[PDB]
């Protein structure tokens, strides 16, 4: 669809365009329109219809391509340990963020439970003493158990062997020669540590 | 005199204030202060989700407002966390009782492409068949049409701009742009020459460089604010002007001094205008009144409802994309007033009327001076940038409980 | 040096016993072939991408054995495939050229030694290609004419399963390593047992006693397996699976022994930790390395030798001149190791663990050493 001199707009691999059109086409709509637009009846009233039914409304764009987010997971997560028992998450709501061009202090990103009564979206300049120190936040900050995610193979070993199993941590050492002058010690001495005995 | 200290002093502590309460009214808060003032602000429809990442990206098309400097038009990336990484139980702060943590996750946002631009952009939109067609409005008479693709990422060495196209027709600086979401290539333009000029560009040349008006409407006595074509409709399409009055145009009528419906829609001068986009018979026309009339295209003679909650003349109104009951309007005074459809004439009690009428629903009081435009994300619902002439660009989104509750 | 760890099993997660490669190829993509207890004995292709990673391809699959199989062996021209497995008959396969659907190349079956009572734990060939040698749970090592497919000796001295038996280079001797803690050396041409080396004085006595024990480690041992192996230059003979007494307690280690003397070791590479089970030598003679001029080589010659000792959870890389091993690799297997086997080249170093999975070990151009142009002549007996 190239108009005029301009090429097509180029989707690319990760792209996603928002629709166009919220309602489904009507084919004579327009046509209606035309005869309500002469007609100019005040017969139809909009608000009184809006309370009576249920206003439309549309989701966030979502991916539709074909064949388009197809993936594989080839990890199982085992959770083995108390830790510290926090509270649910579920329970503290989404996290917001935060942030602000002027305040040396990062951008904050976490959840707010805090209530208030008099902090309302109808006034936000609406003060509400003893709910929180009006003063700036940023000066003050100006200054500054085990969640294993097993493969295939690990997955089938702690099966075999329970809690009690733990995923392995290879070793290797690289090659250490005596006559390397600038090669590590530690590895030197790792190695020493199987060094041959001679007997006589 | 001491009205400008006692102005600076008043906005500084209700920045202050605002500020401080920011947490229980909004989920999304993003302040960026870019190098000149922005007159406009448009999101375009782009949003890339890289895989396995949990952020989005989206772009903005702004301008620049410089008195004696080189203006360029702007499109910049916003990285913006996805719904699913919004739940996380990273870390727990055992004092405040919160999963929170300032830590190290920001929203990043950068230039992406300038591009020169001889005079201040008035104000920028793009084509919706193409997003990669910009049109802005220059203070000059004649109107520039870019392709951000044919351009380099890094402005010109030195030089004015190269524009793609160049629209004739009109006599003076104006603001209001529209591009026909139905039919490609047209585009309305309106300006202080109290005309309302419409070009047809989808069968210009390659090289062709400069295109004439197709038509050109002179119902309007005074400065023609605003124009807006009809979401639904090819033919149809909205004006309104500085002389109190709201005009609808058909282009199948041979009479370009007439419209087709006129109504005087205000007491003073309609600076916007905005239809719905669910509704192909109700739009909305902000004012100088302090104002936002809804309007219903099948009685054009009664007002549906007038919005009366601004202190100060309004400059933009925008329907919200993923709602039709939700509308937003900013002006002068500072404020984005964000209005629920559903809630008129509704019974409030004695102390909530105090704030403002049942159907005022969101106060967004985060800028310091007049906002010069503000734009609905088409993709993220309930998130709205806005730009102001302090050159502060804010991409923000109140919190989920205010509007779901 | 590169460790790669197959994610896959190759033996549908069966424990793998052998491995070997085929000491014919002279170029750089090699072949492997791996025994396990599913009765199959796979041959692959390995070869190192472009990134240096060693990468495996399927090209055949030997079902023909009816139990597990626990020794694979290729020829020293790597045209016979030797296995051996708890079914007591070895199979010796070649590519079937005219002179089995899931199969890239084809292999046949040219002679089936039988002859063993028990389950087959090693093979060894000799260095002309036309003897063998292999160890058994029957207590018995046998040698077989490999051309005529015959039985042509027993060696039936063993009080205990027979986990490892090499064949000497230079044609004079035949070593087996026994579950009874027994080391013993045949003469190849004698057909009786020439050397036997089980205990070990260490220091003296408090009481001015000969303080002996036992060399080599008891049936507690988890690896079915103590391959021992001689030197490609035949000068040395390395045994695994040993323990030495250095105070009131016990530590594993893999003695070395000369031809000089072969009842006892010149020195024992110490292993703390898990016992060792395989040994197997790099086939590439590698120029001395500028090293000081200490008395710490095993054996004084004009070139040196790569090795590697396999335990049961770590593998260590050393050479003919230096002390200490040069590498050393651990914790990349689940369980026990198998077996190890080099490439033709040395750029290779593929290691089989009783948990299903393999791994190899990666050297680029002259990380080991340099090579020597012409490979030094051996001084066979015979």
């Amino acid at each position: 669809g190239s108009c005029g001199k301009f090429a097509p707009f180029e989707i690319k691999e990760h792209m996603v365009l928002a629709p166009r059109r919220r309602t489904a086409f009507h084919p004579d709509l327009c046509s209606q329109l035309d005869q309500l637009l002469q007609q100019q009846s005040g017969e139809f009233s909009f608000l009184k219809d809006l309370k009576g039914r249920q206003p439309l409304r549309s989701g966030p764009t979502h991916v539709s391509t074909r064949n388009a987010d197809i993936f594989n997971s080839d990890v199982v997560i085992v959770e083995r340990g108390k830790g510290d028992g926090v509270p649910e998450r579920r329970k503290f709501g989404r996290m917001k963020l935060l942030q602000f061009c002027e305040n040396h202090r990062p951008a904050y990103w976490g959840t707010w439970n805090k209530k208030t009564a008099l902090i309302r979206a109808r006034d936000p300049w609406a003060q509400d003493t003893k709910l929180l120190d009006y003063e700036v936040d940023s000066d003050e900050e100006w200054e500054e158990k085990v969640r294993q995610k097993l493969k295939a193979k690990e997955w089938d070993e702690f099966l075999a062997k329970g809690k009690r199993f733990r995923v392995l941590q290879p070793v290797k050492i690289g090659c250490v020669w005596a006559a390397d002058r600038d090669c590590a010690g530690d590895d030197l001495k790792v190695l020493q540590q199987f060094a041959a005995c001679f007997l006589e | 005199a001491f009205d400008d200290a006692v102005e600076e002093r008043v906005i500084n502590e209700e920045y202050k204030i605002w500020k401080k309460n920011t947490p229980f009214l909004y989920d999304l808060v993003m302040t960026h202060a870019l190098e000149w003032p922005s007159l406009t602000a448009q999101w375009l429809p782009d949003v890339t989700r890289p895989e396995g990442k949990d952020f989005s990206i989206h772009r903005l098309v702004l301008g620049t407002h410089t008195s004696d400097e080189q203006n360029h038009l702007v499109i910049a990336s916003v990285q913006l966390p996805n719904d699913d990484a919004q739940f996380d139980a990273s870390h727990y702060d055992s004092e405040k009782g919160e999963f929170g943590g300032f830590g190290s996750v920001s929203g990043k946002i950068e230039i992406e492409i300038k591009i020169n631009h001889e005079g201040e952009v008035n104000r920028a939109r793009y084509m919706p068949q193409n997003p990669c067609i910009i049109a802005t409005k220059t203070p000059s008479s004649d109107v520039l049409v870019f392709d951000y693709t044919k351009h380099p990422s890094k402005p010109d060495p030195s030089g004015e701009c190269n524009p793609d196209l160049r629209l004739r027709g009109h006599q003076k600086e104006g603001y209001g742009l529209s591009w026909n979401p139905n039919l490609s290539g047209h585009l309305l333009s309106a300006s202080d020459d109290h005309t309302i000029c419409l070009w047809d560009i989808s069968a210009v040349p390659k090289e062709g460089k400069v295109v004439d008006a197709k038509t050109i409407f002179t119902g309007h006595t005074a400065v023609v604010e605003d124009v807006s074509w009809h979401l639904l409709h090819e033919s149809l399409f909205g004006s309104v002007a500085d002389d109190q009055k709201l005009m609808i145009w058909d282009t199948r009528s041979n009479n370009t001094s007439k419209p087709s419906h006129s109504v005087d829609a205000h007491t003073a001068e309609v600076n916007c205008l905005s239809f719905n986009p669910y509704s192909e018979f109700i739009l909305a026309t902000g004012s100088a009144d302090k104002t936002v009339a809804l309007w219903d295209l099948r009685n054009l003679k009664l007002k549906l409802h007038s919005f009366e909650s601004h202190k100060d003349e309004i400059f933009q109104v925008q329907w919200s994309p993923h709602n039709e009951t939700i509308l937003a309007s900013s002006g002068t005074d500072r404020r984005l007033n964000v209005w629920d459809l559903s809630k008129i004439g509704e019974e409030q009690s004695p102390e909530d009327a105090e704030d403002g009428p049942p159907e005022l629903l969101f106060i967004h009081g985060g800028h310091t001076a007049k906002i010069s435009d503000f734009s609905w994300n088409p993709n993220e619902p309930w998130v709205i940038c806005s730009v102001s002439e302090d050159n502060i660009m804010q991409v923000w989104q109140m919190a989920e409980n205010i509007y779901n509750d | 040096m590169k460790v790669i760890t197959c994610e896959i099993a190759w033996h549908n997660k069966e424990p793998v016993y052998s491995l070997d490669f085929q000491h014919g190829t002279a170029g750089r993509i090699h072949r492997l072939a791996s025994a396990g207890v599913d009765t199959n004995v796979r041959i692959w292709k390995v070869e190192k991408g472009p990134d240096g990673k060693a990468i495996v391809e399927f090209l055949s699959n030997l079902a023909r054995h009816t139990k597990a199989v626990n020794v694979v062996r290729f020829s020293p021209t790597g045209e016979i495939l030797a296995s051996g497995g708890d079914d007591a008959v070895i199979l010796l396969w070649k590519v079937n050229d005219n002179k089995a659907q899931l199969n890239k190349e084809n292999w046949t079956v040219v002679k089936t030694l039988r002859g063993h009572l028990e389950d087959v734990y090693d093979i060894c060939w000799a260095t002309d290609g036309n003897l063998m040698a292999s160890a058994s749970v029957d207590n018995t090592a046998i040698i077989w004419d490999v051309s005529k497919g015959q039985k042509i000796s027993i060696f039936n001295e063993h009080k205990s399963y027979v986990q490892g038996v090499t064949w000497d280079p230079l044609g004079q001797y035949v070593a087996t390593l026994s579950c009874d803690r027994v080391l013993r050396v045949y003469s190849i041409q004698k057909k009786r047992v020439a050397f036997n080396v089980s205990k070990m004085l260490s220091g003296i006595g408090a009481e001015g006693e000969a303080r002996s024990y036992r060399m080599f480690h008891d049936d507690s041992m988890k690896s079915f397996f103590r391959r021992l192996s001689f030197t490609p230059d035949g000068s040395l003979l390395l045994t695994p699976a040993g323990c030495v007494e250095s105070g009131e307690n016990v530590m594993n280690t893999t003695y070395v022994f000369s031809r000089k003397n072969l009842k006892r070791p010149i020195a024992h590479l110490p292993c703390p930790g898990k016992a060792t089970l395989a040994v197997r030598c790099c086939p590439v003679y590698f120029e001395l390395r500028p090293v000081v001029e200490t008395g710490v080589e095993l054996m004084s010659l004009p070139y040196r030798l790569v090795f590697a000792v396999a335990s049961e959870d770590s593998v260590l890389l050393y050479d003919t001149q230096q002390s200490f091993p040069f590498g050393y690799v651990s914790n990349i297997h689940y369980h026990t190791l198998s077996d190890i086997s080099w490439s033709s080249d040395g750029a290779f170093l593929a290691i089989s663990s009783t948990d299903g999975y393999c791994s190899f070990v990666t050297f680029e151009k002259d990380e080991l050493g340099i090579p020597l142009k012409e490979k030094p002549v051996l001084n066979m007996r015979t």
